[PDB]
């Protein structure tokens, strides 16, 4: 339920998996259980908010500030501190606007990029309607 | 801004720094210019090798 | 090629004649040496015409489905703009040799002209076919961009 | 692939039916509910005892009326124990449907957020859960916009089609016939010189 | 005659041995569903599913006079308890070397499938409208029969009209503005060759 939790896209806030796993995952020994372990516990709430912004950039295009604040549940200073850091990593691709208005999460269209697309779907029409064509002729057999 | 190592603007009544990575001028109008250039050349010459025949 | 024995027999008494008799006389005299000799003293070599009905003939003609459809498919415009590209530049290299050429060439002697100043492999010639064969495609271009953005919605 | 022999009863055919019916409910993916009436397997009965309540709350999850829902699922939820440990995924499946019904009909490509919050009975927080939900889901694939406060929806999953969408369809062709058939008269007359 | 297919067969791979009996050809004029039986004699000789390849030899219109079809076996969602059918297969023209050149020293023509010159290609624009407004035109009296004439409820067709209306191009996208920053650069390239014929024709 963890690994999957963590290769899922459902979003996870922090305050809640926490109490989920404490009587449960945390009770086990290594990585989490004895007192040095307790100190790699803490790790672990990087790790989610950090997978939380990655899903979050691929689906909201334009998010305000505040809404992210709320979800991840973390001040907006932080919050501003992880997405510089992860855009360094280059995991991601985002423009981040300190007046602390709004989230740009954008990916550079080029002019080929979308003209090349539009033309796929233009190509794809004309094929549909030739080969809806070629099985209304045998519908006409049919009845 | 100026040396030009992340050329972008700064605006300064608003106090905020604009960033644009934008590279140089679309190259193909530019290489329309150097086409226009030449002709500009030809034609002086075909104007003088002409002027025998006025 | 195609070919009919002729008869020893006839080549001995020399009624060779015969066999070639009222005709348009073309005949193809391609390939010689020994084997132009054994035709000579062995076949007759005549004409192949091809005649086909027109049922046959269309029927070969005829090609794809999406032949009829292809003009609102259209070329990546990656290309285009490759093409675009291409083009400007290329003149631009063969206008350098028109411009030299007629710093001069008003003299005489017409093949003495054409070493001096570089008028042979003629630019103004090549640079004229160039130009107008781009200049048509980018009619075709724009023609079908139109067309397919509005026609469709 | 059933044997067209009626030697397998009546009682065990029925019995297999309802066991699909009550899947579908708690399923996550399911919107076959109108597949179950065009088959055999309900359409021969549906006068049964069972087939009261069970066929409402199907037509009610169709037309995305939660009203419908609301009063059915009450009674329902006490009688099955199984609805009542999956409470979670009975209460979202009626307003999955909905969101990607208003969707395929509008022939817009966008809608506002403030159309989904009045037409699922959700207040406007939970329809940010919802998106996030159905494209993880992968029912609908887009992007969300907060600050023009639209969805935009680019892909739609294949649905029934359904006898009034059969209407519909014919009516999007004719528009476009009309948009081909006066472009090519401007074009055939102009350039008359040359079609060789 | 069932023997005589075998006797022709053995001489034949004589002269080349890697072609091998794949289906066979039927004369037109078109589709029948006594062909499933048909085509199940054929199944007996080949290791393969005989291909059906209907070669029309009316030849009607230019467009292609073969359409393909192979009996599947299928399970159908309806109801049916399997389904037994010809299912339509895409159908290209392809020659040899030795073919394609017997086609080419056979023809005459002009062409006008060549899409070569700025004439050829006029007209090719004018003719892929009317194209597709014939075929357009088919589909939407066919979908009057379908809820008027009881002409079958085939799910497939309409199943694929939907991509139709989803793929669909829309306006005020910022693609839209991207045609526009295309257009310009094309008609620009367009006035820079067309001055510079200008001059060469002068000299």
């Amino acid at each position: 339920s963890l690994v999957k939790l963590f290769t899922t896209n459902e979003l996870m806030r922090w305050p809640i998996v926490q109490k989920t796993y404490e009587p449960v995952l945390n009770e086990d020994d290594l990585a989490f259980g004895g007192e040095a372990n307790k100190h790699h516990w803490e790790d672990l709430q990087k790790r989610v908010i950090e997978h939380n912004l990655r899903v979050i950039s691929e689906y909201y295009s334009r998010i305000t500030l505040l809404r992210l604040n709320e979800l991840l549940d973390l001040t907006e200073s932080q919050t501003e501190t992880y997405i510089s850091d992860l855009v360094n990593q280059g995991i991601i691709y985002a423009k981040v606007n300190r007046p602390a208005k709004i989230v740009n999460f954008e990916k550079p269209k080029n002019s080929s990029q979308l003209l090349n697309e539009w033309s796929h779907n233009v190509d794809e029409l004309l094929e549909h309607i030739e080969t809806i064509g070629h099985l209304i002729t045998k519908e006409e057999i049919m009845h | 801004i100026l040396d030009k190592i992340f050329y972008g603007v700064l605006d300064q009544g608003n106090g905020w720094l604009y960033v644009y990575e934008t590279p140089n001028q679309d190259a193909t109008y530019d290489s329309a210019l150097e086409l226009v250039g030449q002709l500009n050349k030809v034609v002086d010459q075909l104007f003088e090798k002409a002027s025998v025949l006025y | 090629d195609a070919f009919r024995l002729i008869d020893t027999g006839a080549l001995i008494n020399n009624l060779e004649p015969r066999q070639t008799t009222s005709n348009t006389g073309l005949l193809n005299k391609a390939n010689i040496q020994a084997l132009i000799h054994g035709l000579n003293r062995h076949y007759y070599s005549l004409n192949i015409d091809y005649h086909k009905t027109a049922k046959e003939t269309k029927m070969l003609m005829n090609l794809h489905k999406e032949q009829w459809q292809s003009g609102l498919k259209m070329y990546d415009y990656e290309e285009k703009e490759e093409s675009n590209l291409a083009a400007t530049k290329s003149m631009v290299k063969i206008a350098e040799q028109y411009s030299k050429r007629i710093e001069e060439e008003k003299e005489l002697t017409e093949e003495e002209l054409k070493t001096r100043y570089v008028g042979r492999q003629d630019p103004k010639k090549h640079l004229s076919e160039t130009a107008d064969e781009t200049l048509e495609n980018n009619i075709v271009s724009v023609l079908t961009a139109g067309v397919n953005s509005v026609a469709i919605k | 692939t059933l044997e067209p022999s009626t030697s397998i009863t009546l009682a065990e055919r029925q019995q297999l039916a309802y066991d699909l019916s009550i899947s579908a409910l708690l399923g996550d993916k399911i919107y076959n509910f109108g597949e179950l009436l065009h088959h055999p397997i309900m359409e021969t009965i549906v006068n049964d005892s069972n087939y009261d309540w069970l066929f409402q709350l199907l037509n009610a999850l169709t037309v995305g009326d939660f009203d419908k829902f609301d009063s059915l699922i009450k009674v329902q939820i006490s009688k099955i124990p199984i609805l009542a440990q999956h409470e979670s995924f009975l209460r979202q499946k009626i307003c999955l449907m909905t969101l990607i019904e208003t969707v395929f009909v509008k022939n817009i490509r966008m809608l506002s957020f403030e159309d989904i919050s009045k037409a699922t009975h959700l207040p406007k927080d939970n329809v940010e859960h919802l998106v996030m939900r159905a494209i993880s889901l992968g029912l609908l694939k887009g992007s969300i916009d907060q600050v023009n406060e639209l969805v935009t929806i680019s892909w739609v999953q294949p649905r029934i089609i359904s006898g009034d969408q059969i209407t519909k369809m014919k009516d999007r062709l004719v528009e476009w016939n009309d948009q081909v058939e006066k472009l090519g008269k401007k074009m055939e007359a102009r350039g008359q010189s040359i079609w060789v | 005659d069932h023997n005589y297919i075998e006797n022709m067969n053995e001489m034949c791979k004589k002269i080349n041995a890697k072609e091998k009996l794949i289906g066979w050809y039927h004369s037109g004029p078109k589709l029948r569903a006594s062909d499933l039986k048909i085509n199940e004699l054929f199944k007996k000789y080949t290791q393969n599913n005989p291909l059906l390849l209907i070669v029309d030899v009316k030849q009607q219109g230019v467009g292609l006079p073969t359409d393909a079809y192979v009996a599947i076996e299928q399970v159908k969602d309806d109801g049916t308890s399997t389904e037994k059918t010809f299912l339509h297969l895409p159908c290209t023209i392809e020659a040899e070397e030795a073919e394609e050149i017997g086609v080419e020293h056979l023809l005459r023509d002009v062409r006008d499938q060549a899409a070569g010159g700025l004439s050829i290609r006029l007209t090719n624009q004018l003719k892929s409208l009317k194209g597709l407004q014939s075929k357009l035109k088919d589909v939407v009296e066919y979908l009057d029969k379908v809820i008027n004439k009881e002409l079958p409820i085939n799910h497939t067709i309409l199943g694929k009209l939907q991509d139709v209306f989803n793929l669909l191009p829309n306006l005020g996208t910022p693609d839209d503005d991207e045609i526009d920053v295309e257009n310009h650069d094309r008609i620009n390239i367009s006035n820079n060759l067309q001055k510079a014929l200008t001059v060469k024709t002068n000299d």
